[PDB]
């Protein structure tokens, strides 16, 4: 079928072993485990577990993940806990891909991966400046993209896309000054969504 | 291509290379700029029979994830052990 | 499959030896060094004499935009307003009525030249190929506001250059 | 169709002119307000009707895959013409 | 009023205040500043100039786009006057300069060029009319510049009956030949800050109740010349120009009492010890005493 | 070999006509090549081309000194060139508007116009919008 | 009089033309773009302008890029420093008005709310061809200054 | 209502912190005013620290307390190392702001917001 992506069994089966594997090794922290269609693990865990978990899966022998890909986060505002905490990590021995996920809200600390993955140094501080959330025992934790003195946290679903100040140079005072955001054209806010259903297979039970 | 025989020579022996052979600059050898009209050839899904949206619908293929452990023996590894590369026969060392 | 950059061992006999020496002592290899750059001192240089020559480009060029007409003069664009929809800066404002003749015409169409990105999606996206991006790309001016194209303007630009926008159109439109 | 308000700005093919109290008319003040002088809807109007003989007649706009879309025009009322919706020629059935 | 000129937004810079103004003398030391106030909050800005376009380039991003409008004009020519000003509703004058020119004497700045102005804007239908005189205007001064500026300043009053006539002190500012005058170097003197004046015909123009009225434009406090200068010294960290620019220097500052003054605009006036050292910090390689 | 391409640098001397021509092309310019006439557009710009040339140089406009008004002599501009040349110039195509014409329309400007920015003659945005809300006015007549 | 008046303002709008030193602020993507305006097929050095300046003998500033609200305060210490007489060319849709991050909570929307601008090159990127067009005219700008006729005539 | 500590574990500590945070601000002001040479008084920019801290009195929560100081130390931070450049000290004072209308007329007559 030359338009639709081919599926590989082979991989869907050693990633679901894994993963059973990971969560019969750490069952303190492991809270789900799931397999995409496209063949991409992911580990679910309590937040305590982050240091534990990677650790493990840095250093075990069936393991060997030594390179932080990449740690990210993701604002979800209808959640109790906002922020879901995206750990990606590549294992160059066993030439695989894992995900690691934990959550947390505006008021509770993560525990710093910096001991694991030097490489987490910096994500950090961009969910930091970005999200808000965060990290404990950091050593340098702070703004890294914002402007200085750049009040919010942007990439918040909450916070507006043009902000609420903007800079413009001021002859009177003879420096760039920051005022509240007014637009000459607002941004066009468009509702795209067709009200019909398209994927059945994901549909919610009601 | 204009230069004279002798600076040809000239720079060719500074550089040690025949510059003649692959000039930088662009000639004849081109394409033209004007070129005959293409017939594009069509995909595999442009036909009369045998060809229902539902048997060649890789977007309603995707499922949701499979859930293997939810809060609701040998070890194995992710994968098999990475095989060792091989060193190249075209040029093993620079 | 894999290959070493920088994994060789110097040999050691005298005869070799004494050639790195004279490497060191004698500059050899920065003597050839000189003749490279020596050698591009007679070669002719690819400079071109803008702008009495110009660099070459192809039909396919995302140049100034530009709204156009069938050939009886009726403007192509019927206000679908698809171009707006799909543009990814948002540079395009359309407003539309009934016009007298109860043609469905736009009465506003506004590119912020300084918001366009030059994508060519707008022009992928038109039914009746109305707006286009042209060839001109020496539309500088010396005001912000003079890049704030509105109907007007961008009806002349299409009046002004359709001779050669229909031709590039000819020239790839089987590629579209 | 082009013509100047009592201010002697001319009016756009979209009916703009601004009127005599507007400030904004200051902006072309030592300049020029850019108008373009081709009226598509008298420009359509000069075109002749095409008679032909079917009740139905069939418009891409000329060129093939150069027009528009290709729409179908009933042509069965003889009060007025048929006008396709996209180019504005008009058809007409004969006797 | 009519719709285009109806305020609209939050006083910013992408905001309409309804304000059209032509501001004769804006590339200037008062005129940046009035500008600025102007293109903060989203007005029509006219700017009529004499100098070359490269000498008004700091005056484009005070307003957004299309709000600040240049236009050539000729002091001597009327009609270069007339289309500066017929779409206006507000026409502020800022015209002057210290010293004259084989071209330009004090009676042509202060009075045949004002007075034309005054003129054409009353023909053309301007309704506001805001013009800067000099607190120490009197026909009978020592100074040229003085003299002059008291005939122009009834020349207005008669032309335009209605317009806003403003008399400063001595401005001091960034850009000020006062404070920046003696930093480069018997008398009373009450000078007054840039942005106060400004801040002064600012509010002139929305108040309806200064149509027709005199006001002047004074300090908070008064100061001996000679305790001023050693002030400015102190301040500039330094150890301590034609004839009727030194006249004017020791003419005492006026003290007009029936004359409304800054605080009848809103305007509260800002001690010279407070900005000093913003003017003057450049000049670097004990407050004055007043009279009560 | 010197001597060959010596006698190349006269004849492009004569080739432009003299040596004021030279000169006029040398300073007006800063190349005195010759090639063949390719054509020539009713503004005056000569459109020229040398295939020996490589790509890039091989085609070449010397701008007309005077269009619409303006004196061209010493200002050119690449606004100059009209859209029927403008194909042909930056090799878009392969054949001059002398072989093969643009298709010719009622409403395509007869006279082309270079950038006007800094004229009097600069485009000016605007609205083209008419007013959307339309007042009460009350009527002329007293009545209170 | 005046007829040295007209000639010297054309000799040093000549030479100042003839030789404008550019600095470039490398902003983002359109800085390569001005890379290949220096590489050889265009080749700016041949038309007096100098491929990389100091900012204190620079005569125009060209602004290439997205220029956000942390840097504007530094693009601004930058301006002040150049000698006169200065100028500014703002290069591609994000110097001019933003461009596609217009709507951003960072980006300024347009350099001209930090610094004037003489001349606005469209594009994103502008070509080469497209910048030297814009370079060409700022020349053609100078040539029309009239300094010395407009002090002769104060 | 069991939640994960940031530092403090209560309120009193919670306060110790901000106390601590106080006295490193009002003792930089003498020395931004200098460094960045700001045309501000000493007591002008130790009224907008006060200022700035008072407008957060009514915290009750240790966990929101601890974040606010970890702010406050990170603009600390930025000071004391000239990270911030004149422009970011001086946005703490609107200098170039017209006051907003605040009484119900005022802003009545200048427009529809509240
Ligand atoms: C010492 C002179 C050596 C020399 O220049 O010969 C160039 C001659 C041509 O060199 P090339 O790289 O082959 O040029 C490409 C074409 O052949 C070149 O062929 P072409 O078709 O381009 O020939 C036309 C061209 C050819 O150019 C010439 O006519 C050569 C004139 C150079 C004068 C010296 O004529 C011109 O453009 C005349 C323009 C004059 C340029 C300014 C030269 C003045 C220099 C003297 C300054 C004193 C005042 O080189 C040699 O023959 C090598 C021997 C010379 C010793 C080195
Ligand atoms: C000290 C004395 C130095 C005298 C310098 C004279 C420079 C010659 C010159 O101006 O070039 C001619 C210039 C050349 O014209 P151009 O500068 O406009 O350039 C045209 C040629 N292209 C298109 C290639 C750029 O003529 C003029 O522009 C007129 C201005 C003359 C300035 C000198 C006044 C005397
Ligand atoms: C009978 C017995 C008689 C007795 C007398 C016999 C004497 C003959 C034997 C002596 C010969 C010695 C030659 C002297 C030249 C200097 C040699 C030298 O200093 O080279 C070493 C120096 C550094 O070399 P390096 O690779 O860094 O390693 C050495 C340190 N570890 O390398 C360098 O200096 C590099 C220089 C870098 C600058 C490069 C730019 C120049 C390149 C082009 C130069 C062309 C030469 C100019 C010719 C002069 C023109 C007038
Ligand atoms: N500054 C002070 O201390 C006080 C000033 N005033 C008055 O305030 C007004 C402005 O003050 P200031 O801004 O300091 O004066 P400036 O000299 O700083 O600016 C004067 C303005 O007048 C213009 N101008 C001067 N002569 C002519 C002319 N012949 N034709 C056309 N335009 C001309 C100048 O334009 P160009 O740049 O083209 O020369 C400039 O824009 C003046 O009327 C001044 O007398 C009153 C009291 C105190
Ligand atoms: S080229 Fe792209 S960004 Fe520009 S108007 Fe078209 S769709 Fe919008
Ligand atoms: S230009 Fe094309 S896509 Fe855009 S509104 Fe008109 S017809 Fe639709
Ligand atoms: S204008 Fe375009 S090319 Fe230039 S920096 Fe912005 S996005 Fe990149
Ligand atoms: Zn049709």
């Amino acid at each position: 079928r030359p338009t639709v992506r081919p599926r590989n069994d082979v991989a869907h089966k050693q990633l679901s072993a894994f993963g059973e594997y990971v969560a019969e090794i750490l069952p303190k922290y492991v809270q789900q485990v799931q397999v995409s269609c496209f063949n991409e693990l992911e580990i679910c865990i309590h937040p305590d577990g982050v240091i534990p978990v990677l650790t493990f899966l840095r250093d075990h022998s069936n393991a060997q993940f030594k390179s932080l890909a990449d740690l990210t986060a993701v604002d979800i505002p209808t959640r109790q806990n906002r922020f879901e905490i995206v750990y990606n990590l590549l294992s160059l021995r066993f030439n695989s891909r894992i995900r690691v996920k934990t959550y947390t809200d505006e008021l509770t600390p993560i525990e710093s991966s910096v001991p694991v993955y030097k490489a987490a140094n910096w994500y950090e501080r961009e969910i930091w400046d970005m999200f808000g959330v965060f990290f404990a025992n950091h050593p340098d934790l702070r703004r890294i993209l914002t402007d200085y003195g750049f009040e919010g946290h942007p990439f918040r679903k909450d916070f507006p896309l043009s902000g609420y100040v903007e800079l413009r140079y001021d002859d009177e005072v003879k420096r760039v000054v920051a005022e509240p955001v007014e637009l000459a054209q607002e941004f066009r806010k468009f509702d795209l969504n067709s009200p019909w259903e398209a994927f059945p297979a994901y549909r919610q039970p009601p | 291509a204009s230069a004279t025989r002798f600076i040809q020579w000239l720079r060719n022996w500074a550089s040690g290379r025949d510059l003649q052979a692959k000039l930088q600059l662009r000639y004849q050898e081109i394409s033209k700029r004007t070129q005959p009209p293409p017939k594009l050839p069509v995909g595999p899904s442009h036909k009369l029979s045998n060809n229902y949206y539902c048997t060649r619908d890789g977007r309603r293929e995707a499922m949701p994830p499979s859930i293997v452990m939810s809060s609701q023996k040998k070890a194995v590894s992710p994968a098999p052990p990475i095989k060792r590369w091989e060193l190249s026969q075209d040029e093993p060392y620079l | 499959t894999y290959k070493y950059v920088n994994l060789r061992e110097p040999s050691m006999d005298m005869k070799s030896v004494t050639d790195r020496a004279a490497q060191t002592l004698l500059w050899t290899e920065l003597i050839r060094g000189l003749g490279m750059t020596l050698s591009y001192l007679f070669r002719e240089p690819a400079t071109i004499n803008y702008p009495f020559e110009k660099g070459p480009l192809s039909p396919r060029f995302r140049g100034e935009h530009a709204l156009r007409r069938y050939p009886s003069g009726e403007e192509r664009c019927i206000a679908c307003k698809l171009c707006e929809a799909v543009c990814p800066a948002q540079a395009i404002t359309i407003e539309a009525e009934p016009r007298a003749d109860g043609s469905r015409r736009t009465t506003r169409y506004d590119i912020d030249m300084t918001k366009c990105i030059y994508c060519g999606f707008c022009q992928e996206a038109c039914p009746v190929d109305a707006i286009v991006e042209g060839p001109n790309f020496e539309f500088s001016t010396e005001t912000h506001e003079e890049l704030l194209y509105n109907k007007e303007k961008l009806l002349n630009n299409g009046d002004k250059w359709e001779a050669e926008i229909a031709a590039n159109i000819q020239a790839d439109y089987l590629y579209r | 169709g082009v013509r100047t308000s009592p201010t002697g700005e001319k009016v756009t093919h979209t009916g703009q002119v601004y009127d005599d109290g507007d400030y904004r008319k200051v902006r072309f003040v030592g300049r020029q307000k850019e108008v373009n002088e081709n009226f598509a809807i008298d420009l359509i109007a000069e075109q002749p009707v095409s008679q032909v003989g079917s009740r139905v007649i069939s418009c891409d706009g000329g060129g093939g895959a150069l027009g528009h879309p290709r729409v179908y025009i009933n042509l069965d009322k003889e009060t007025k013409t048929g006008t396709c919706g996209y180019c504005g020629l008009q058809f007409r059935q004969q006797h | 009023l009519h719709h285009a000129v109806i305020p609209h937004g939050k006083g910013g810079r992408s905001s309409v205040s309804g304000i059209v103004a032509t501001v004769f003398g804006a590339t200037g030391f008062l005129g940046r500043y009035v500008v600025n106030h102007l293109g903060r909050m989203g007005s029509q800005v006219i700017v009529p100039h004499r100098c070359e376009p490269y000498d008004t380039m700091h005056l484009r991003p005070m307003g957004d786009l299309g709000q600040i409008i240049f236009m050539d004009w000729n002091g001597r020519d009327k009609d270069s006057i007339r289309r500066a000003v017929e779409h206006s509703s507000v026409v502020i004058n800022l015209v002057g300069r210290e010293w004259e020119t084989q071209n330009f004497d004090f009676e042509d700045v202060f009075v045949k060029i004002p007075q034309a102005i005054a003129q054409v804007s009353k023909e053309a239908g301007v309704e506001k009319f805001i013009h800067i005189s000099h607190l120490n205007a009197d026909i009978k001064s020592s100074s040229k510049y003085l003299r002059s500026k008291a005939v122009g300043e009834k020349e207005v009053r008669e032309t335009f009956p209605e317009a806003t006539i403003i008399k400063p002190a001595e401005i001091f500012g960034r850009e000020d030949r006062f404070l920046n005058y003696f930093a480069n170097i018997k008398t009373v003197k009450q000078p007054v800050y840039i942005v106060d004046v400004t801040k002064g015909i600012i509010n002139a123009i929305k108040d309806p109740d200064a149509r027709g009225k005199t006001f002047a434009f004074v300090g908070p406090s008064r100061y001996l010349l000679f305790d001023l200068v050693q002030y400015v010294f102190a301040v500039a960290h330094r150890p301590f120009t034609t004839r009727d620019k030194v006249e004017r220097i020791h003419t005492t500052d006026k003290i007009l009492p029936h004359l409304p003054g800054l605080e009848d605009l809103g305007v509260e006036a800002t001690p010279l010890e407070l900005k000093a050292i913003e003017v003057l910090r450049r000049h670097r390689t004990q407050p004055a005493k007043t009279i009560p | 070999e010197l001597l060959q391409v010596l006698k190349r640098g006269l004849q492009q001397v004569s080739g432009h006509g003299g040596l004021r021509g030279y000169l006029r092309v040398l300073f007006r310019a800063n190349d005195v090549r010759v090639g063949t006439l390719v054509g020539e557009d009713k503004y005056g710009n000569k459109y020229y081309e040398d295939n020996k040339q490589f790509f890039g140089r091989h085609r070449w406009v010397i701008y007309t000194t005077e269009m619409n008004g303006k004196n061209t002599f010493w200002d050119v501009d690449g606004s100059m060139v009209p859209p029927e040349w403008h194909r042909w110039l930056h090799c878009m195509t392969d054949d001059p508007p002398t072989v093969k014409p643009p298709t010719a329309r009622k409403f395509i400007w007869t006279n082309h116009k270079f950038n006007l920015s800094g004229t009097p003659q600069q485009y000016v945005p605007y609205s083209t919008t008419r007013k959307k809300i339309q007042e009460w006015v009350p009527p002329s007549t007293p009545y209170k | 009089g005046e007829y040295v008046v007209a000639k010297l303002d054309d000799l040093i709008n000549w030479a100042r033309r003839s030789s404008l030193w550019p600095m470039t602020f490398g902003l983002a993507c359109c800085a390569v773009e001005m890379m290949h305006m220096a590489a050889p097929r265009y080749d700016m050095d041949r038309f007096g302008v100098v491929f990389r300046a100091s900012p204190r003998q620079s005569d125009v500033m060209i602004v290439a890029g997205t220029l956000t609200n942390k840097m504007a305060p530094a693009l601004r210490k930058v301006y002040d420093q150049m000698p006169e007489p200065r100028y500014v060319v703002s290069m591609g849709s994000c110097a001019n008005g933003g461009g596609y991050y217009h709507y951003s909570y960072s980006v300024v929307r347009g350099c001209d709310r930090i610094v004037p601008v003489d001349i606005y090159v469209p594009g994103c990127p502008p070509t080469a061809e497209a910048l030297l067009y814009g370079i060409l005219q700022l020349q053609k700008k100078i040539k029309r200054e009239k300094r010395l006729r407009i002090w002769y005539r104060r | 209502t069991s939640v994960k500590p940031i530092f403090s574990r209560d309120m009193n500590e919670a306060k110790r912190r901000v106390r601590e945070l106080y006295r490193a601000w009002y003792r930089e002001v003498p020395n931004t005013v200098h460094l960045f040479q700001l045309d501000i008084s000493v007591k002008q920019g130790r009224d907008k620290v006060r200022e700035m801290f008072k407008k957060n009195a009514h915290i009750t929560d240790p966990r929101v307390v601890d974040l606010l100081v970890i702010k406050g130390k990170m603009e600390l931070e930025e000071t004391i190392k000239v990270w911030k450049q004149r422009t970011h000290v001086m946005r703490f004072f609107h200098e170039t702001e017209a006051p907003r209308p605040k009484d119900f007329l005022s802003k009545f007559y200048v427009g529809h917001d509240p």
